[PDB]
């Protein structure tokens, strides 16, 4: 998985999410090309009803077929405010890519958090199947009682995603944030 | 006042998972390249400094929005081999073999990255391919220092696959162990590939030497990717999926990605609530959002597929009426088992 965002001096913007699928893909280098080969074929529904590596399921719509592009969850995303590019984001995470991008958007619009605040905020996610409210460390013990109470089956787990985002000020100024979950990353500009 | 502060810049900015790649992006912008140029250079740089996911042998998506508002998506996702079949990943008992779909030569799809980047670069960029690939070329030829991220990934995930293939082990393993933090990673063969692409364009990959190398690697090991597959591959510019949330317009990836559709769907659902009132981290906010997501993933499993092969009911899925009907089935003080949730009835929204 990996996602990166770019915004230039003219205000043009690009968000790219690309991958080999799992880390290092199949781990197979194509001859003497030095190029690692992907294992994207696993994003297809190998068998209707059976989940793939991310626990995602499919049927005939996402079944294996010649020259067919397997279903993806990658979501490079751009939010517009007052008619202008405002937020440029995205993230890896297989099935969680969807709820991760969603929280970035909700954090920015509804909670008025700056791009760094929105990025460093804890995250949660539910993909229907398995049925559980997956969470990250960072949510209060109290608030978590209510979810278990209200009915949810809270399931604390590994950190989710690696958002690399840029927010554009009304005056052209740029604000960026790299995810605390990924080390050695960087958001820089001039 | 704030606990977290964003990095600030007045002209251009690049955000990526790797410091070296980001810096490659910035330098290209400083040289007068546009967002797309920088994005392609970063993409080639990551194929060298972040072999975990950055690549030339994988695929992905790209969303481009010009300064004038024109928004478009480039689909450079991988295409299964022409000789790929529905039950290809089933064992003799008819059960899905993960090993076959993840580690064997059958797990690979015809790579679209080189294609997608060149399409975007030629149509929306301003620099020649040779210029934006040069940074990555030098990094592969001269090598770079292994940092914590790469060292950690090589040990944790690389160990399970890289040492099992002679050509892979020769590149990423040292003295019987994965490269360690501080070691230098030089990728001579990749540099040659990159050097050839920068010279003969994207065809070097889909028709040239690289295509030959990929085809032979597959043939000699039971793979399916043939030179015809690589020649018959193409990136596809498609219409972004979008919605409106409280006055803000959101644009994301349309099928083959399910990304765009469901982010919009859930936002439509959420729009029916005063999320701001509940506040971040609140019991309620998490309640509402957790439930809305369920329906989306339900629909995902049914309606999403390569649009060139199946018809996706994206209008109904992103229809606000439908979203409002999903919103009502939500109880702020009680959940609903995923079992009691099925792909919605898009009939009255078609
Ligand atoms: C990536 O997040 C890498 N991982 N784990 O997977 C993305 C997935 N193949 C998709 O949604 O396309």
């Amino acid at each position: 998985t990996t996602h990166y965002s770019v915004v230039d001096k003219d205000g043009n913007a690009v968000a790219v999410t690309y991958t080999l699928n799992t880390t290092f893909g199949t781990g197979i280098v194509a001859g003497e090309s030095g190029i690692l080969l992907n294992n994207q074929m696993d994003d297809f529904s190998a068998k209707p009803g059976v989940p793939n590596v991310y626990g995602l399921v499919g049927g005939d719509a996402n079944a294996v077929g010649p020259n067919k592009r397997p279903l993806s969850s990658m979501s490079p995303t751009i939010v517009v405010k007052d008619g202008k590019t405002w937020l440029v984001t995205g993230s890896p995470g297989g099935s969680r890519i969807i709820t991760t991008v969603l929280q970035m958007v909700v954090n920015s619009i509804d909670y008025g958090l700056n791009v760094a605040e929105a990025t460093n905020a804890p995250r949660f996610h539910h993909q229907w199947l398995p049925d559980e409210l997956r969470v990250e460390k960072g949510f209060s013990p109290d608030t978590l009682k209510l979810l278990e109470a209200k009915g949810q089956k809270v399931a604390l787990k590994e950190a989710m995603g690696s958002t690399q985002s840029i927010m554009v000020g009304p005056d052209g100024e740029l604000y960026g944030a790299s995810d605390p979950r990924s080390v050695d990353d960087l958001t820089a500009g001039y | 006042e704030d606990v977290f502060h964003p990095v600030r810049a007045k002209q251009g900015m690049v955000a990526s998972v790797d410091a070296t790649a980001t810096q490659v992006g910035v330098d290209i912008l400083k040289e007068g390249g546009n967002a797309v140029d920088a994005a392609v250079a970063v993409g080639y740089a990551l194929a060298v400094t972040h072999p975990q996911a950055g690549n030339l042998g994988g695929g992905g998506f790209m969303l481009i929005r010009s300064k004038n508002g024109n928004t478009t998506a480039i689909d450079f996702r991988e295409m299964a081999p022409a000789k790929a079949t529905r039950d290809m990943f089933l064992d003799d008992q008819g059960n899905p073999d993960s090993k076959k779909s993840l580690t064997s030569h059958l797990a690979s799809g015809t790579p679209g990255t080189v294609a997608g980047f060149s399409l975007a670069l030629d149509k929306y960029g301003t620099m020649p391919l040779n210029k934006v690939v040069q940074p990555a070329f030098k990094l592969a030829r001269d090598g770079f220092i292994v940092n914590d991220a790469l060292a950690d990934d090589l040990k944790t995930y690389g160990s399970e696959v890289l040492p099992n293939h002679e050509n892979s082990k020769a590149i990423f393993w040292k003295e019987g162990e994965p490269l360690k933090k501080g070691d230098t990673l030089v990728q001579a063969n990749l540099a040659k590939s990159l050097e050839m692409i920068a010279e003969n364009g994207p065809d070097e990959f889909y028709k040239g030497t690289i295509a030959e190398q990929i085809a032979q690697e597959m043939q000699k090991n039971g793979g399916l990717i043939t030179k015809e597959d690589l020649a018959a591959y193409k990136a596809v510019e498609r219409t972004p999926i979008s919605g409106d949330y409280r006055g803000y317009q959101v644009y994301s990836m349309p099928p083959p990605s399910s990304g765009g559709i469901h982010i919009v769907q859930i936002l439509n659902i959420l729009e029916n609530f005063d999320m701001k009132k509940y506040g971040f981290g609140s019991a309620d906010a998490m309640q509402i959002m957790a439930e809305a997501e369920k329906y989306a993933y339900a629909d995902r499993s049914e309606y999403l597929g390569d649009p060139d092969f199946v018809k996706v009911p994206w209008q109904a899925l992103t229809n606000k009426a439908y979203a409002k009907s999903i919103a009502d089935q939500i109880d702020i003080n009680k959940a609903k088992p995923s079992s009691e949730i099925r792909p919605g009835k898009l009939a009255p929204y078609e």
